[PDB]
């Protein structure tokens, strides 16, 4: 019954560069249960037309999902991925570090 | 070709929230999804637009009713695990069944089974046995392995029916399941020394660095390989430049049979 | 085991009619079969497990309801001439598995009739045994015979001294037709029950040859001035002689 | 996707007979085998779903799934043994495709043949006459004029004695007589008329 916490990855579809529009990406792997909760931040703020896959599942019997939003990257903007899970109690946050 | 695999994983809640669903059941081919089934739907659908183009709404409507007692089935087994573990609350029951086909024509087949994400039951076809991790799963091994009839259709589905459903799905999928894009490699510095790849599909590739011809994989930070969201993938690994000395530092990288080499100044 | 009712029935073109079966076995599934000469089992529909149902092979005039997880019902909204035949309940542990044996239920003969004007009950006499093969061969051989009956809704048996006896006997599997011509023809059937002619000889030896027939239910209308043909026993006995 | 195996076979008590099957299908899942007695529910035999042959008491069951063949193996066969054997394969979707079956009949082994034809008289006076203890190899054929009946072939088994004997009965309203009953078939020469 040992539970295993999610491992949180932010990125991008393609290299980051200024001007043109990207995609973020949070991975969010390796968790266990399957009850998880992921939103994406624009500078603390939460992103209201956020997409995600369906849950999907690992050999190891662990489960893995990514959220990901259509964005434009700018030097004045950073983002980071906020993700809750039963292992946490302070929800976690994980800034993108380009 | 390639190696190409079939699995089909089944997950059970004991006590589920609001909305999670207490049965789920999805089907890859390597990486890629094509069906799913939830407690809540109650029905089978594709996720992959080539398994609906060329299963017949039949095929949907016989396996939906089929899942509908499996999910049943599934219920009932954790209920039994937990009496057994004296466990109360939630508690996840998972169980994945497959099959790979090799480069070479071998197959492989494989069946176990999960109690809270742990390690349960792990079916071996080559002595119709079953290999129980604790006591609870040896109770449980007792049972299965009596009905000797059940362990021999076992192995029959999973080395002759899986590989037959699998190699049906390569060709429904051909142009996606079989498909190759390169990876596009470039070298950083941050300081460290960071080759990067991108958008290459299929997702399983090779990386390392080289110290003048020699690797060195217990200074090699590697980093796991993400989807990129697009349908190709990204992976990267870095090394520690040192500074007191000057070597030739080389990335090397072997991806769908293709070996390549970027050397560093 | 499997328990399905009833054994028998008639319809008319055009009833309604409903087969129970249940199954005391704690099993998930459950199916409803249709036997047809010259062809394999056909399944009709089918339940993969409880509140859950689905079409068959020949899901066509059928509906079914899986009431709960024990009983399995079949319902012909609308009987066709079509539909006679000889129904199957099954239940299984599990859909899906491999080794999963099917249990099968007594099976339910239906015959659907434009109308119930030809069923009658069988006429049953019962025949001594030759003089000649009891001082030939120490054994004394009977001849039951069922005349006219219609339609193929029987069940012979012999009753020597009150208790049903198996030993010795044969009874026809096929009923052949009294006026084969025709399709709406009558049924006879013969059987035989063979004993020492010292049984036989015995005055004290009572023999009953029984035929139970199975015609028109409890809520079903009869007009007609001749008596209606409900399920009966018709029987023909004989004792031992000199 | 269909079932092949044949219609009727007859085996002598006390032989082996091996009824065959052939199946093809979308995908396999098992090869089953049901007896199903006459007006009786059908039973679960065997499974087969490696190939192999399978051993159990006087049934045994033979699996080639390359072949896409099976048969049912019945040793010492015993006249209980009569009756409808079922061929059923499992589809790659688990769906159960039953053949037509086939109809097993055992000759009894007739050890003293007795042929003779006896007559018996109406308890409360239609007449029939009684084609009895005849050997298994004969058979009966079915009346040369409408309105005159004939019953097949019926084996009674006098367990008690352990005696057994075959027999049919003939019986008609007209000018119908024992000696004419039963010209359409081959009867042995030696048949005992009174
Ligand atoms: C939907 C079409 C996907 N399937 C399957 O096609 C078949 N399958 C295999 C099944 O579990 C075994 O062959 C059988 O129970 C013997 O071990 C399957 N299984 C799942 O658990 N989930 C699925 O979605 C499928």
């Amino acid at each position: 019954m040992i539970q295993r916490t999610p491992k949180i990855q932010v990125y991008s579809r393609h290299p980051a560069e200024n001007g043109k529009s990207n995609f973020l990406n949070c991975y969010v792997s390796g968790f266990h249960p399957s009850d998880i909760e992921v939103d994406l931040l624009k500078n603390g703020e939460r992103i209201e037309k956020v997409e995600h896959s369906d849950l999907s599942f690992s050999k190891d019997w662990s489960f893995y999902l990514l959220y990901y939003t259509e964005f434009t990257p700018t030097e004045k903007d950073e983002y980071a991925c906020r993700v809750n899970h039963v292992t946490l109690s302070q929800p976690k946050i994980v800034k993108w570090d380009r | 070709m390639r190696t190409h695999s079939l699995r089909y994983f089944r997950l059970g809640v004991s006590d589920p929230i609001h909305g999670v669903p207490e049965f789920i059941s999805v089907g890859y081919v390597d990486s890629h999804p094509i069906t799913t089934y939830d407690s809540v739907t109650r029905q089978k659908e594709p996720r992959a637009p080539w398994m609906a183009e060329n299963l017949a709404p039949d095929h949907w409507e016989r396996y939906t009713q089929l899942l509908r007692g499996w999910q049943q089935m599934f219920k009932v087994e954790l209920k039994r695990l937990q009496r057994h573990y004296n466990h109360s609350g939630s508690h996840t029951y998972q169980r994945m069944i497959g099959c790979e086909l090799l480069e070479d024509g071998s197959t492989t087949g494989f069946l176990q089974y999960a109690y809270d994400g742990q390690d349960f039951l792990i079916f071996n076809k080559d002595t119709l046995s079953w290999l129980a991790v604790d006591n609870v799963a040896h109770t449980i091994k007792q049972a299965w392995e009596a009905n000797q009839h059940e362990l021999l259709y076992q192995k029959n589905w999973l080395e002759e029916e899986c590989i037959a459903w699998l190699k049906r799905f390569l060709e429904y999928g051909k142009d996606t399941l079989q498909r190759t894009e390169p990876p596009l490699v470039r070298v950083n510095r941050k300081t460290a020394l960071f080759c990067k790849a991108h958008g290459f599909y299929p997702p399983e590739i090779y990386m390392t660095w080289m110290k003048n011809g020699e690797e060195i994989v217990q200074e090699i930070d590697y980093g796991d390989i993400l989807p990129s969201g697009d349908g190709t993938y990204q992976a990267w690994a870095s090394i520690e430049l040192d500074p007191q000395s000057s070597n030739l530092y080389s990335c090397h990288v072997e991806h769908s049979g293709v070996h390549m080499v970027l050397q560093v100044p | 085991g499997v328990t399905q009712t009833p054994k028998f029935q008639v319809l008319k073109t055009g009833q309604s009619m409903t087969l129970q079966c249940a199954q005391d076995m704690n099993h998930n599934s459950m199916y409803w079969y249709r036997q047809d000469p010259g062809m394999g089992l056909r399944l009709i529909y089918y339940s993969a497990s409880e509140g859950t149902t689905d079409k068959g092979e020949v899901p066509n005039g059928y509906n079914v309801s899986r009431l709960n997880k024990r009983e399995f019902s079949l319902r012909l909204e609308s009987a066709a001439p079509s539909q006679t035949s000889v129904y199957f309940c099954a239940s299984s542990v599990w859909t899906g598995e491999g080794s999963g044996e099917l249990f099968f239920g007594e099976g339910s003969r239906l015959t659907v009739l434009e109308d119930l004007k030809n069923v009658f009950p069988p006429e049953v006499a019962v025949f001594e045994p030759s003089e000649a093969e009891i001082s030939h061969t120490q054994k004394a051989t009977l001849v039951c015979l069922a005349t006219g009956f219609y339609p193929d809704h029987v069940e012979l048996s012999w009753w020597v001294n009150g208790k049903e006896v198996h030993s010795g006997v044969c009874t026809d599997p096929q009923p052949l037709k009294e006026q084969p011509a025709l399709n709406d023809s009558r049924y006879a059937l013969s059987s035989r029950l063979r004993v020492s002619a010292t049984f036989w000889q015995n005055p004290r030896n009572h023999f009953r040859c029984q035929v139970q027939f199975y015609g028109l239910s409890e809520n079903d209308e009869w007009t007609q001035d001749r008596a209606k043909p409900v399920t009966q026993i018709v029987s023909a006995e004989a004792w031992g002689r000199a | 996707q269909n079932i092949d195996q044949p219609t009727e076979m007859t085996a002598t008590e006390g032989a082996i007979v091996q009824i065959n099957c052939t199946y093809q299908t979308s995908g396999f899942n098992g090869l089953f085998w049901y007896q199903q007695h006459a007006g009786e529910a059908p039973t679960f035999l065997s499974y087969n779903v490696l190939d192999g042959l399978e051993e159990k008491g006087r049934f045994s069951s033979f699996l080639s799934r390359s072949k896409g063949y099976s048969y049912l193996l019945l040793k010492e066969l015993q006249m209980k043994d009569s009756a409808s054997y079922l061929c059923a394969v499992k589809d790659s979707n688990y769906q159960l495709i039953w053949g037509a079956g086939t109809k097993l009949i055992i000759k009894p082994d007739i050890q003293n043949p007795d042929p003779a034809v006896y007559q018996l008289r109406d308890s409360k006076s239609k007449s029939v006459c009684l084609f009895t203890d005849f050997d298994s190899q004969t058979n009966v054929s079915q009346s040369k004029d409408s309105d005159v009946y004939i019953t097949d072939k019926c084996v009674l088994d006098m367990r008690s004695m352990d005696f057994k004997s075959n027999s049919a009965v003939a019986w008609s309203n007209k000018d119908f007589a024992c000696a004419n009953a039963f010209n359409n078939s081959i009867i042995p020469e030696d048949t005992f008329f009174p």
